[PDB]
């Protein structure tokens, strides 16, 4: 999955998340055309209660049916205030996408961090199943006092083996704009004079 | 009338193209379309024309949402990934042609541009065609992901035929994809869903035992939907509705966190208590996610009930600020009980 965020000089905004699902999708290239096909079908529930590649489960509502869209976690987002775009953001990360956005929103709106720090901050993830398992990435692993405390509570901590999202965000402050690209990835942001 | 425009893109090429389109007079949607085609060349692990996605927009003071998520092929069946013992077949839903949903990205980008774009469709494909014809420099993470993909795929797909030559720092060219994008620039989505590209995709299915047919491609439609709206602290968050779980999840995450404000006061970011509290909220979000959510035209999903403030307040009460809740006892919140 990947995400990008755009604001134009008229205050219009686009937040776009799109994907093949896993890296390089199904691995199938269309001969003669040169593009990869998705492996999005794994976002359906293949069997009730059996976890997919992201550890999430389902039953009837997300079972495979012809013509049906498979449940996603992608959450391209735009915050407005008083009718004006104030923040544009989104991220890849499968079942971690909306918990990662939630954390960034907390960091901006509750901890009042600068956008770059809000995006760079450690992020973790829990999703009921696997039971009492909190995931971290190697960019900002759970360590020291906090990790001992969580383990003492009975949590299992695991390095999920890939970075916890790749937030790409734009903040608008009156007429001024700022960008932030997650240090977990290779993103770039630019402000463009009118 | 802002100080300018801005882009945050997942690589340097998407960012450059967005910036150029904005500078050339395109609006945010023009820039988004050009960026999305660029990343289908420079970010092949995720940027794509063979997958799908979602776009949230705010245009002239109004929110929009475009769903270009893949759909199951018409020949798909409930038990298609299970073997004769009813067990999941390893990687059948992840590797190879049967793992593919019908791609939506070309149709989604078309619809966004048809509705809001100021520049010509063909203009917006020229940058991506250029990176396909003359190349882009492979990133470190890309080489690592490719190394993993060669192992998982080889020798089950033709991945190595096309991406085996990726090497970090080296210019990677994609001549067949450039021709595909030229056809899309010239013919529009008809190329992908009805024309030369469709025929190549179908040929690939037939070769690999895939399910996607001409009927599947011709019936694909992107869908404009009303975005999920979440109000808190004088802000309004617009985000993805069904078939994304994220909008309902964010409604519940934000709503519940606000209900438990007293438990978050004085707690430092990413302390153990902070993380424990987030996990306690997430337990409930994922209990509802697994039980209720899916394509909204295929079941009667109780969206309003899962996002009503009285329901959010009930679920907020379940959070245990002091110890881990019994996983076994966290239930879908609308479940009848004694």
């Amino acid at each position: 999955t990947t995400h990008f965020s755009i604001v134009d000089k008229d205050g219009n905004a686009v937040s776009n998340t799109y994907t093949l699902n896993w890296d390089f999708g199904s691995g199938v290239v269309v001969k003669g055309a040169g593009f990869l096909l998705n492996d999005e079908m794994d976002d359906f529930s293949s069997k009730p209660g059996v976890a997919n590649a992201f550890g999430v489960v389902g039953s009837d509502a997300n079972a495979i049916e012809p013509g049906k869209r498979m449940l996603s976690s992608m959450s391209p987002s735009i915050v407005t205030r008083d009718g004006h775009v104030s923040l544009v953001l989104g991220t890849p990360g499968g079942s971690r996408i909306f918990t990662s956005i939630f954390q960034v929103l907390n960091n901006v709106y509750d901890f009042h961090l600068p956008l770059e720090k809000a995006v760079a901050a450690q992020r973790v993830h829990h999703q009921l199943l696997p039971k009492d398992t909190i995931y971290y990435d190697a960019y900002a692993p759970l360590t020291g006092k906090v990790a001992d405390e969580l383990k003492a509570m009975g949590y299992t901590l695991e390095d999920q083996g890939w970075n916890m999202g790749d937030i790409q965000a734009i903040r608008v402050n009156g007429k001024a704009l700022e960008t932030a690209s997650d240090p977990r990835g290779r993103g770039v942001g630019m402000v463009v004079k009118p | 009338t802002l100080d300018g425009g801005a882009v945050a893109a997942p690589d340097q090429y998407g960012a450059k193209v967005a910036a150029e389109i904005l500078k050339k007079g395109g609006n945010a949607v023009d820039a988004a379309v050009a960026t999305a085609f660029t990343l289908a060349v420079t970010y092949p692990e995720a940027g794509n024309i063979g997958g799908g996605g979602f776009m949230t927009l705010y245009v002239d003071g109004k929110p929009y949402f475009l769903d270009y998520r893949e759909i199951a092929p018409k020949a798909a069946t409930k038990t298609m990934y299970l073997n004769e013992k009813g067990e999941v077949i390893e990687n059948l839903s992840l590797v190879g042609a049967k793992a593919a949903g019908v791609p939506g990205t070309v149709m989604g980008l078309w619809e966004a541009h048809q509705r809001f774009g100021k520049l010509k469709w063909s203009e917006l494909l020229t940058p991506a065609i250029g990176y396909a014809q003359t190349g882009f420099k492979v990133a470190d993470q890309q080489y690592q992901y490719r190394q993993d993909a060669i192992a998982l795929f080889n020798g089950k797909t033709n991945f190595g035929d096309y991406f085996g030559t990726m090497k970090p720092g080296e210019v990677f060219k994609q001549p067949e994809l450039a021709k595909t994008l030229e056809r899309i620039a010239d013919k529009g989505p008809d190329d992908f869903y009805k024309g030369e590209t469709a025929k190549l995709l179908i040929a690939q299915m037939k070769q690999d035992g895939g399910l996607i047919t001409s009927d599947d491609l011709v019936d694909y439609q992107a869908k404009w939907r009303e975005p999920m709206r979440i109000d808190w602290q004088g802000n309004t968050l617009y985000t993805a509705p069904l078939p994304s779980s994220g909008g309902i999840a964010l409604a519940q995450l934000i709503g519940i966190k606000e209900q438990r404000a007293a438990d978050f006061k004085g707690v430092e970011l990413n302390s153990a208590k902070y993380i424990h509290l987030l996990s306690e909220i997430e337990k409930r979000v994922f209990a509802d996610r697994a039980d209720y959510l899916g394509d909204p035209q295929f079941s009667k999903v109780p969206v309003a009930q899962l996002t009503d403030p009285k329901y959010i307040a009930k679920r907020a009460g379940e959070v245990n600020p002091d110890a881990i809740s019994a996983t076994e006892k966290v239930r879908p919140g609308l479940e009848p009980h004694q």
